[PDB]
């Protein structure tokens, strides 16, 4: 007819003049407390805009489901996965997912002190993807559940969470570590820390032990929720950029991205250590070597290491390396003592296994393996014996703390990771810590952690009473959710833990 | 260059003592800088052609002799001295449909590095962008 | 051919056959559904609801918590995470509210992207057809270019109002509407600039920057009161609630309303322009489906409330009356332009009877919810008086 | 019955916020409360476990109060106690900006929170309070975070050493 | 607002007025020939409207794609399959894409015969069905020639599949057997015989046997392609209800029922299961089985059966029958015979194999078994040995010869299905038919049946020009794309088929 | 086509619910687009089927 | 709608070229007639009734 | 029933010369009525859901105790007496997301025997629609 | 749970290694392209005149 056909507005075209959307009026300013104010007028990389945005994602989810819904349910992807995996994923999916929720919040603040508009549609979009890979995590408990060979803890982790102490430290390693403090420092504890460091080996890195132990479907929902995460880098790191250029503002940054690093290393690294090695059958490698890969050598290396830009490499690096080696070793003894309470089943380490933490992690046998060892003569699987390794750390007094910054369970008497216990007294409360950089935390700003740990809580009430007001049993009234083993034969009722008479104490009462 | 690019580069490839021997002591306990890169690519039909006859082929052997490519379960582990620089409109006209950058991204996983857009072409390098 | 380095548990026959020899015979609870025990708002659970229900790990001392205990980590003073204290609406449960459009990410972007790869063709087929030939000069060089792309502004600055809202809201639910409710805002003003792109593509002389309707919303008499407004509801509001409520409830109801339907897509077909109104229709389709959330959130759950019902209604006519003004005073504002539209365009009479509309329509679905007795005919009135 | 969600003291404090029908007595019953279990500064720690919970169930009773018993006006600008917001906000930041270190500061911000929390002072004021006083706070805190040793630092926070193992 | 939100008119809302959008003029009449004069105010039996079409059928897409795109390119399902198996599926693939493509035509006379509005819109579909179809199966082909052991046959199967004879068949039985003839009739031909009969073990049968074999690609492609022909049968089944309501049109029914059948069993029973027992690594089940399920029992008893309207069973069965149980063995070794024609690699049946059709088919080691070990004997898969299965025909005087009917190669010296041959001379042109049916189709309608045979065009020529003329070879330009084996080493090349001289010559030319 | 048809059916859920219908002349509505609008219907029917024999 | 419907009833049923058919549809009647009714006149003249569902 | 509508009834199961005499003679060169039903549904989420609990529970149990299902390669064999039907509305309430018969056809493989929907509901049978 | 009574050459272990050991080393031929001597119209094939051409 007239002319050509040209719809010649493409993306990139209309998001030229999307940094003029923003007007200079008079209170247009952030509405959250925040030490860096420097300019911070800088461009989205991945110049997107809203409608190009929901395409993007949604070939994603095109491709997504179909391959669960079509061929990997063909193949019975969910059944040909293998039981100590299966029961790993619902902590996996689920902590990501809470984690991956409070992204959404982090981002809210990033986006309202965001002073670009480029910056505010990207950090918008940004929230649209936390909520995505929350509903991708909510899917693959969903998935799990509806086709697995245990749906239990699959179903009701969101509830059945709330048992455990390993729960209350997710809350805090990529949750309230982002959202409960500064607003602009989210471009360092959620985007130069959390999402450009722990995201992959968290994400990326736990397919292949998925995959090696009959888990396709994890590959496919978590390679797709990483995909968003790489834009996320990219904007947070152009806030960084802003902060080092302004000396009134670099001067914080040091201090925040050490704070911010051990924050979530202290959680994130002995409790996916544990969920790699103790979850699993088939190895993939040693987690010091992902952990060194991916933390210390790349992201440090391609991140920390570049900028030097005067950012220092982080003080409790020592420290971490150290837990790197050691933290996920002690921390499955204390969450297999404590297995009355997860919502998922665990299982000793077999002959195998045994050898392969030895021969990679030296001193192992003589420290964690006679102690399985002795578990196992005890009858931890069974039970008509009537006995929770936990009743040996009080037998052989081993007492058990909760630090009052992480969360993380403890004990100062059998760690050979970084750790070291300090008792305080004030105001007539008694605070209990696990190294130097969190009392310091606490001792600063004690009025943001005055976190009840499971041992406050639960002074003087009956272990299987706990299990039963927080629905912990199966569908019958009678099979618990947890297990110390991972077979289909033999599991424990509520009456085998009233069956003991195992009362909670709170162990800074011994002081 | 390629392989000081590798997943197993030494110190990782020791085993036992020989590993903490290395890990623990001691200039190792401080941050090393690396002008490297790390790409993610997640394994699809569109990525491996792209990796199989655009990467391996023309991008390794013309502009960056030093990428090195690992197979792992569900994706590419990429490795890289320098920069990776991909014009997304020799993928469109290889895999033979339309394709830009966000239909790219699809399957780009992960990333090490600072990334970013400019046109149809996906930029991943090692230069601090903002700072050098 | 070529096989690979690595191995699966599901291919790889070794693997396979140990994973398969540890497998049970049955499942080990008799219960596939997730979130089996949230109470559903229809008759079964739907996946909107399973995928999204109690993802905030908030506690009891939270309206509908499940947790329980202090969060971990507190803003320094001792604020905490998410509180009571953000908001001035109090629940039974705020896990209650429901998207009736079911809408989770999925879906969401789903239909977002049909849009935008129709809005594609769309613009193709208009420019090969040439139908640019058919609309008027002065409506195009004039009225799209510098009044329709003002109203711009009005669309961004009411997507970043949601921007606190992301981070304080008190459940997963209204978390997810929220996020949609901005996101779809600030899909409206770039496809509003996407046509200012386009009509500089077909039409020659045309320039699509920014500069010209931006100097209208910055310094214009026509959006001068309705800026005011969005400046307030986006920079000087700090509870949530107030912020979408306000916004959604009464300010686009009005303003956004009369400006798109009752002005561009009432007058724009008028000079030959099937253009602006393609784009508005996404615009109003939008508007409907967050019209929808928003009433279950504030009526159905906040103010129908079976304990704190009347507290809400008062909360929430104190919004309503605290933002109603500056409304008016925006569309009192608005009116200056049908002076500068061509003679006998429109009348008075119809004026008149679009204003009654959006009224008698804001009446119907907002404010009588609330108990807000409203008088039609002094807010029409109110409104005609800067009818120059 | 003495479980997680549901045991005597909070029956207790049901029972016992069931009778505060007057604005004035709901609204110090709260601030009491508040100074009493709130914070590190809390005049005891006996109810840890469920103060949260009935703070909560006390701003219910104060709030419909408030709004039931206040005009559009007041329940917008006013506290439950009858004072200006904007002038306790005007005054307490620059209360904030007079302070000379972190203890003085925190000690403010604390305060602030303790007497003026929700549903006493209006949403839109406490928040842009936190606002300016947690930046304040943040700004005398994290400065020369790690160059005071641990040894000084539990001395200066008053803390009484229990133990430490190395 | 205004009232209640409907979008409300969906598919069956616009459709309750779909059969008023024909008006009546003069012309309003089929421009095909037709015997058949009946009225069709035939309702389709699924509501559906071009948009919602659309819709459903984007669904499929989205999922069947992806799962091919995204999680079986991840399983490296297009490797991991067996040799033989993906051979084997570059004749399937292509066949049945050349089936489904002249169903597109054959679809295009219904569509032009039709009376019905409605009818006029479900042919319409029907016909993008086809469309879909012939896409997807050349799709097949496309994702195993790309990312398979042997793309050598998939890349070309639409120029190198004209060397051979069963490819001759193939453009008749699902082809020319639909589209040349009665329009009418194709309610007969293509969809009462053709897609409910024939295309359960042509697409649904042949899934079993692909996953059997490490295959999971065609059972997510062709699974999704049956999806649609469903529409089809009922579609066809309407207008069969016409005919048979009218005595006039009822008079042609059997015997174009009868004749149809035939005409598709003769190649569809042969060719098939030659492909699934011959092609196959691990059976499923024996042919006979497959056939006596689908075939006699099955769409025997649940269509044919049910009409008893007045429809018949058909005369040529009991010869059907006998196809079903030898036809196929017989098929095999004339194709195996003429391995250097094809554009695949065959192998020869191995011991398990060997006893397996003893097992199922008693008569088959003294028979066909004793072929195969003598051709090994004499060395028919090595290329030093100058040695071709053609020769041990020619030596020991079992003639090959092709239908002018069917085009089907048939040897009746050897033959134990329901083959036997006729010859005879009209106009100085002889012809050669193998059965009672065929030979009758030609004594009364010679005209149709003219389609040349393979010694017929290639008459006096050198059985290597005629591969290198017609691009049977592989990118070298030398090795074969067919061979003898299914191995990987030791392949054949021109120079093996030009050194042992094997010029074609016209069987019929002995008399 | 399937893009189209779910958009079409938000816009038309939008546009009843927006009440755009009671800005339009009721004298185009049940006559102009009822009638002659609605008769271009088989125009394209029959333009639908002069393509039954190229297939 | 006479001579429309009596030059459809003739494109339709009364070419048994295929390539005449397509061609004289697309490239003769609906590219005048059909863009005519389509574009000149609904989609031209129903936006100054106040439809904007037909366009 | 469950075994009579088996893959695997007489004739089959009989192989050898057990097969081959009862296959070759002679009542079995003619076509036999059956007044059963063949529905074959594509292995995915869906259909599984269906089959697992909709189509093996409450309508094996009250409606239709003659439907036999058999696992296959990638699909299921589903064989019934007389007729099968399918509501789309309780699939749609039970997978908690929009569903009619045309998301359910997406699946829905082939059939012998007569198809049709009547709005939301799959229906196919023995029956001879229209000369019955 | 329940893994069916069917089995896969991709899945089940006994036929998998089977499958796994009959495999060639490489691609029988390195010409992967399907419709390879397809003329193509752009200076690239596509998809569309791939799965299209000479069907
Ligand atoms: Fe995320
Ligand atoms: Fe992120
Ligand atoms: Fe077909
Ligand atoms: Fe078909």
């Amino acid at each position: 007819a007239a002319n050509r056909a040209p719809t010649s507005v493409n993306a990139q075209e209309v998001h030229r003049w999307l940094q003029s959307f923003n007007w200079d009026f008079k209170n247009n300013r952030t509405k959250y407390a925040t030490k860096y104010k420097m300019a911070n007028e800088t461009k989205e990389q991945f110049k997107l805009i809203a409608k190009e945005y929901a395409r993007m994602e949604a070939v994603k989810d095109e491709r997504q489901f179909g391959s669960l819904q079509d061929a990997l349910t063909r193949l019975n992807a969910g059944v040909r996965v293998h039981p100590k995996w299966n029961e790993t994923m619902k902590v996996v999916s689920n902590f990501l997912e809470v984690g991956e929720y409070n992204a959404i919040a982090a981002t809210g603040m990033l986006w309202d002190s965001a002073q670009a508009a480029e910056q505010k549609n990207g950090y918008l979009a940004q929230v649209l993807d936390e909520i995505r890979h929350t509903h991708q995590c909510a899917y693959v408990n969903y998935y799990f559940a509806k086709n697995g060979q245990d749906p239990a803890g699959h179903n009701d982790a969101r509830r059945t969470r709330t048992i455990g102490p390993l729960w209350k430290g997710m809350k805090r390693v990529f949750s309230d570590g982002f959202i409960s403090g500064d607003a602009v420092e989210c471009s360092l504890n959620l985007q130069l820390v959390g999402e450009a460091c722990f995201t992959n080996p968290l994400i990326v890195a736990v397919t292949e032990w998925a995959a090696a132990n009959g888990d396709e479907i994890t590959p496919t929902v978590f390679l797709s929720i990483e995909t968003d995460e790489l834009r996320h880098m990219a904007n947070g790191y152009q806030t960084v950029v802003s902060i080092a250029n302004d000396p009134a503002s670099a001067k914080y940054l040091n201090t925040d991205l050490n704070n911010a690093f051990w924050t979530q290393q202290k959680y994130f690294t002995p409790v996916l250590g544990m969920l790699f090695e103790y979850g699993s059958k088939f190895k993939v490698e040693p987690w010091v070597k992902t952990w060194n890969r991916w933390v210390y050598e790349d992201w440090g290396g391609i991140w920390i290491g570049r900028l030097g830009y005067g950012v220092e490499s982080p003080r409790s690096l020592k420290d971490a390396k150290q837990d790197a080696y050691w933290a996920h070793h002690d921390l499955y003894l204390l969450a297999y003592a404590l297995w009355p309470t997860g919502f998922f089943r665990l299982a000793l380490p077999d002959q195998e296994e045994m050898e392969w933490f030895e021969a990679n992690y030296p001193g192992w046998y003589d420290h964690y393996g006679k102690i399985y060892e002795e578990w196992r003569a005890r009858g931890c699987e069974d039970p008509s014996s009537g006995f929770i390794p936990l009743m040996w750390f009080i037998e052989n007094n081993h007492p058990i703390y909760i630090d009052r910054v992480s969360q993380v369970p403890f004990c100062p008497s059998l760690a050979k990771g970084a750790s070291t216990l300090r008792v305080h007294e004030y105001n007539g409360q008694m605070h209990t810590f696990s190294d130097q950089w969190g009392e310091r935390m606490w001792l600063a700003e004690p009025e943001r952690y005055e976190c009840q740990n499971i041992f406050e809580q639960y002074e003087g009430r009956e272990l299987s009473e706990v299990i039963a007001e927080l629905h912990g049993l199966r569908s019958d009234g009678k099979t618990l959710i947890a297990q110390p083993h991972v077979r289909g034969d033999k599991l424990w009722t509520l009456d085998d833990i009233k069956r003991l008479n195992c009362v909670f104490k709170n162990p800074v009462k011994a002081f | 260059s390629v392989n000081s690019n590798a997943y197993d580069a030494g110190i990782m490839g020791l085993k036992g003592k020989d590993f903490a021997d290395q890990f623990f002591a001691d200039e190792n306990q401080v941050v090393h800088e690396s002008d490297t890169v790390v790409l993610v690519l997640k394994k699809s039909d569109e990525i491996n052609t792209f990796i199989e006859e655009i990467l391996l082929t023309d991008y390794k052997k013309n502009v960056n002799p030093t990428v090195n490519v690992e197979d792992r379960a569900g994706y590419w582990w990429i490795k890289a001295n320098g920069k990776i620089e991909v014009d997304c409109d020799e993928i469109s006209e290889l895999l033979g449909r339309q394709f830009n950058v966000y239909d790219f991204l699809v399957d780009v996983s992960s990333t090490i590095g600072r990334a970013y857009t400019l046109g149809n072409k996906f930029t991943i390098t090692s230069e601090l962008m903002g700072l050098d | 051919s070529m096989l690979g380095e690595r191995r699966r548990g599901l291919t790889d026959p070794e693997m396979a056959a140990v994973i398969l020899k540890a497998l049970p015979e049955a499942p080990l609870d008799g219960n596939n559904k997730m979130g089996y025990f949230v109470t559903p708002r229809w008759k079964r659970l739907t996946e909107y609801e399973a995928l999204t229900v109690y993802a905030q790990p908030n506690a009891d001392w939270i309206a509908g918590g499940l947790d329980w205990g202090d969060w971990t980590q507190k803003f320094h003073g001792g604020r905490p995470s998410w509180g009571n204290e953000t908001t001035e609406l109090r629940t039974v449960d705020w896990f209650k509210h429901r998207d009736p459009l079911r809408r989770w990410h999925a879906p969401y972007v789903k239909d977002k992207a049909e849009e935008w790869r129709y809005t594609d063709r769309f613009l193709q087929g208009y420019s090969a057809d040439g139908q640019i030939r058919a609309m008027n000069p002065t409506w195009r060089d004039e009225f799209i270019n510098r009044y329709w792309g003002a109203f711009l502004f009005n669309e961004y600055g009411l997507f970043n109002a949601h921007s606190q809202g992301a981070r304080e809201a008190l459940s997963d639910v209204t978390r997810v509407s929220l996020a949609f409710w901005g996101f779809d805002k600030i899909d409206i003003a770039q496809m509003i600039q996407l046509e200012r792109g386009f009509l500089a593509k077909i039409v020659p002389g045309f320039d699509e920057s920014t500069a010209v309707p931006k100097a209208e919303w910055t310094n214009g008499e026509v959006y001068k009161s309705a800026r005011l407004a969005v400046e307030g509801l986006w920079q000087e509001v700090f509870d949530w609630n107030e912020s979408a409520f306000s916004v959604h409830a009464v300010y686009d109801a009005l303003f956004g309303q009369f400006v798109r339907r009752e002005f561009f897509q009432r007058l724009a077909p008028r000079f030959g322009d099937n253009l602006t109104p393609f784009f508005i229709n996404q615009a109003q389709t939008y508007f409907q489906i967050a019209k929808q959330g928003v009433q279950d959130l504030y009526y159905n759950c906040l103010g129908d409330d079976p304990e704190f019902s009347d507290y809400n209604r008062t909360v929430m006519r104190n919004w309503t009356g605290k933002w109603l003004e500056p409304t008016i005073a925006a569309l009192r504002d608005f009116m200056g332009l049908f002076a500068k539209l061509p003679a006998g365009t429109t009348d008075k009479e119809e004026i008149t009877a679009s204003l009654y509309r959006v009224v008698d329509d804001w009446i119907e679905d907002y404010a009588s919810r609330i108990d807000f007795k409203a008088d039609r005919d002094q807010i029409v009135k109110a409104v005609l008086a800067g009818l120059k | 019955k003495l479980g997680i969600h549901s045991n005597d003291t909070r029956d207790a404090w049901v029972n016992k916020i069931a009778q505060l029908n007057t604005l004035e007595k709901a609204a110090e019953m709260l601030k009491q409360f508040r100074m009493d279990h709130t914070t590190p500064f809390r005049n005891s720690y006996e109810l840890d476990n469920d103060y949260l919970w009935i703070e909560a169930k006390l701003e219910e009773k104060v709030a419909v109060l408030k709004a039931r018993a206040f005009n559009e006006v007041d329940f917008r600008h006013k506290t439950a106690f009858g004072e200006d917001a904007k002038s306790v906000l005007d005054g307490t930041v620059a209360k904030m900006n007079a302070a000379k270190d972190k203890w003085e500061a925190e000690k403010i911000h604390i305060g602030f929170r303790q007497a003026y929390k929700p549903p006493i002072m209006p949403v839109n004021y406490f928040l842009d309070g936190e606002r300016q006083l947690g930046t304040r706070l943040m700004e005398l805190r994290n400065l020369n975070y790690y160059d005071t040793p641990l040894e000084e630092l539990r001395k200066q926070r008053g803390v009484r050493v229990v133990h430490l193992q190395s």
